[PDB]
């Protein structure tokens, strides 16, 4: 046991189990020369870089798995929300860490995995004739996220059977539970919006069904903690 | 009417930092202070001159200096768009420079009430532009 | 010409009258043989307006007990002043278990013995004391009131069970000693309307001082 | 002309003239000693440390008189205003201009200082029979300051012709115009609230009547802007 | 104060302020060829370089700005409309200085600018069905220049809004009065005809239109000095 500290929050996670870093970088802020040249923009090191703990999603012998989007799901709760809302353009690394409180008495094995543009589609009306693109809660769940509907095709046509060639990161029950991603920038853009467009997506789905013999807790809890690796903002409103 | 302004138009898309120039020419005897403010892409002119103030502004006094430039920080005219078929790169970049009367106009008796300030703008070294289009209204026309 | 008279202990030094208290055999006022009296150096006049020329003051004082009869005749009664530390709670009877509180300093004196005194430190828990503020301590008007400014209560009474076989009357003196002043103000110039605030006579407004004819005739 | 840039705004401020340091002393930090030994006040140097220009005020030939109180005038508009609001603990020094635009035939003289704790006294009822201890509004008049109804006795019943016993400077409209005060932090705590006790008030009554021959503008505008020397807050809300 | 002294002439102009040399070029003679190889060009150094004052203009809060056309304006008065007449090739540098006497009670802008090949174009009729090119009026103006009649284009469909594209300097009245510009020989020759072809116009329009409050002299005189900085004639008649 080792509790880390970095800000006004303490999440007293395991000593340093496995953490994997997104396709292998780590999140940094800009050499000299970006969307804004005459424009140095502020980084916030302030109450920016502090843990953020969602709150924890109930994992059910039937959840079909949820889903964040990034970085729209603090820009809600936090100061780092703060910081989204009032600033223009905005280039932010990040640290996802997923934790599960389970008895050795329980099993299952969830997918965590972190997908760039992930570009949702619902059922197009029923049976597939209406180009209705998803609502506003499926493009932006804020911080409480969102349930898979189709958890199979990862609810836009692709399929979960090869979600693993993105940063992943495996938490089987009967092994482990937390499980880290360290996840950069990604954008074909210096400095992109923090409010319209999405720069990616956090999965986790149960792979391996939840399961218990009768009488134990039958939800497990998966808590999820994040921290901002080197925000970046440009010009308040 | 600028000839930044007209040039762009002989072009697709572009971008770089701007510089607003503000020339008081009213009386010498004349003074006073007015709050020059510029809201980068997104936040609505200020409500009022408070607000205005609280974000990028220079209070500006001809009392003292007869002439202020303002730098505006990056303009990227490259967010395409598509309207009603002229699908032209819109700047959806629209900063938004503002002038208040950061107090009213003062002037001594044998003075003129009433000034003019003239803008002079013009783009800044690094600046860019992209692909060419001969969009031009002014034609030649034959005798 | 020596300008030690113009320090700041020599101007606030000099034992004051700050407090009388009287127990009258029989009467209205304090009808048990004794009485609390709350530390309060405006007992004395003149005091506030020469403090309030500064905003932060420190200082230490030493209280003096000249007790004696109406008449001014010394008698052989014994006496107990009590002191009430600001914080502990004062007497309500003439035998509350407060005079047996510890805690809180008593000094028994007879009549026949010269005057009692007694320092007390500076109490307050402030870096000092500071006779303005502006603001309110984090229904009802606590403007201008500062807290911590309570130097304590001297509760005076006639040792003893029953009541004392003549009339008495406490007078209080104190003196303080080793002052430090800060800031500055100007000095008062309207009549004062009550211990609390500076509230002031809003149209018996009158110059700082008397006035002339002309400008020009002296 | 030479215009001071320190923050995202630029007052176009004479080159230097004179300026009263108040007390004697420029506005610091701490050692390190407080109302918190275990508690390590964060100081804002980010947007605390900016231009604040508070909306100038109109002299008339019969402007009585204008104040405000310190710390409370800026705790309104301002991301000071943020920290004065979800700070417990304060403790900030000061810097305030006093400027004054008008003519060569124009005339007056304003005297601008600082007074430490300055308690208001309204008229007490009207004659003086009311315990009426001044509103919120004399208290703590915004940013927009407040009137004085009595300037002779400062409304305390102390007489302005002393007032000069502070922190003080001159602003005789044949003479200058902008005149500077640098307040440091006065009070007899280390740390004191930001939000209920005013550390002082700015004084700035028309000791010389303003006046001009008919026909020029008769309002001249005295505008006041101030710069947080020193910021400093413990523990958020 | 100070007044330069080059030729039977004296003007009393200031010390020294800011000069805008035309396209960066200070007027120079010649390499050693020409439009005359075995013609060795006299170069008039005699009283073809003195100070030449043209008659004053007057402005008004109605003026619609004023043009000249040189070589055109001095080919009239002066010894060097003795050369330019008595010439056939000529080549010549120059430099304009416009002065403005008036008071701190007035206020106005002037632009004053230089435009090589400024071909004028009148009404074209009255709404534009005549190919009526300008009169011998317009085209050389002589010693006393010509008014613009649409301010707006120049005279020419070109915008004035643009006009600072050019050699120019501002006069501003609350901040000057004199302004210099020094041109250069711009053409597309060598040695160029002086009395048919006119290298360039000297423009200066009120931008900010005079003004005075009722009683101050409303006639401000605009006074228009200049230098043949580098005559060069060859082949006398």
């Amino acid at each position: 046991v080792a509790q880390l500290t970095i800000g006004n929050s303490t999440i007293t996670t395991q000593e340093a189990a496995n953490i994997i870093v997104g396709y292998g970088e780590w999140p940094s802020y800009c050499s000299d020369s970006d969307a804004t040249a005459v424009d140095k923009p502020t980084r916030p090191d302030v109450s920016v870089n502090r843990f953020y703990t969602l709150d924890t999603k109930l994992w059910e012998k039937s959840s079909k798995g949820w889903y964040w989007k990034f970085p729209d799901v603090l820009t809600e709760t936090g100061v780092f929300g703060q910081n989204a809302q009032f600033h223009y353009l905005y280039r932010s690394g990040f640290c996802i860490h997923v934790q599960c409180n389970a008895s050795k008495f329980h099993q299952g094995a969830l997918l965590v995995a972190i997908l760039p543009e992930y570009v949702i589609g619902t059922v197009a009306g029923g049976t597939g004739t209406e180009d209705s693109h998803p609502p506003y809660k499926q493009t932006q769940p804020g911080a409480d996220g969102f349930e898979l509907q189709h958890p199979y095709v990862l609810d836009a046509g692709i399929p979960i059977s090869q979600l693993t060639v993105c940063p992943h990161q495996w938490i089987n029950l009967r092994t482990n539970n937390c499980a880290t991603i360290i996840v950069p920038y990604i954008n074909a853009l210096p400095f992109d919006s923090a409010l319209n467009h999405c720069n990616f997506g956090l999965l986790v789905v149960p792979i391996s069904p939840l399961d218990y013999d009768q009488g134990a807790t039958p939800v497990i809890p998966i808590t999820i903690t994040l921290a901002p690796m080197c925000s970046e903002f440009a010009g308040l409103r | 009417s600028t000839l930044l302004g007209q040039l762009c138009g002989y072009y697709t898309q572009w971008s770089g930092s701007l510089e607003v120039t503000f020339m008081f020419t009213g009386s010498f005897m004349a003074t006073g202070k007015m709050l020059i403010a510029y809201t980068p892409p997104g936040g609505p002119l200020p409500k009022d001159r408070a607000t205005a103030m609280l974000g990028t502004h220079v209070i500006w006094d001809f009392g003292l200096q007869s002439s202020v430039t303002l730098v505006i920080p990056w303009i990227s005219n490259t967010h395409y768009r598509a309207h009603a078929r002229d699908g032209v790169f819109d700047y959806y970049t629209t900063g938004l420079v503002s002038i208040w009367y950061q107090t009213n106009y003062v002037v001594p008796i044998g003075a003129p009430n009433t000034a003019y300030i003239i803008a002079l703008a013009a783009a800044q070294k690094n600046f860019t532009m992209k692909l060419c289009k001969d969009a031009s209204d002014i034609l030649q026309t034959g005798t | 010409h020596s300008t030690a008279e113009t320090t700041l202990d020599s101007f606030f030094s000099r034992a004051g009258l700050v407090g009388e208290i009287d127990l009258p055999l029989e009467g209205t006022t304090n009808p048990n043989g004794y009485a609390n009296w709350d530390i309060d150096i405006t007992g004395y006049a003149q005091m506030r307006r020469k403090v309030e020329l500064f905003t932060y003051m420190r200082f230490d004082a030493e209280f003096t007990f000249v007790a004696c009869t109406p008449t001014g005749g010394v008698v052989p009664q014994l006496l107990q002043y009590m002191f009430v530390p600001p914080g502990a709670p004062k007497p309500d009877s003439r035998e509350s278990l407060a005079w047996q509180t510890a805690t809180n300093p008593s000094v028994f004196v007879k009549l026949s013995d010269p005057p009692a005194q007694v320092s007390v430190p500076f109490m307050s828990p402030a870096s000092a004391y500071q006779w303005f503020y502006d603001g309110y301590p984090t229904k009802d008007l606590e403007y201008g009131a500062c807290p911590n400014n309570m130097m304590g209560t001297f509760s005076v009474r006639t040792v003893g069970t029953s009541k004392s076989k003549y009339p008495l009357v406490v007078r209080i003196y104190m003196r303080m000693k080793h002052v430090r002043a800060w800031i500055p103000r100007p000095m008062r110039n309207q009549n004062y309307l009550f211990k609390a605030n500076p509230n002031y006579a809003g149209n018996s407004i009158k110059p700082t001082g008397a006035s002339r004819t002309a400008i020009t005739t002296l």
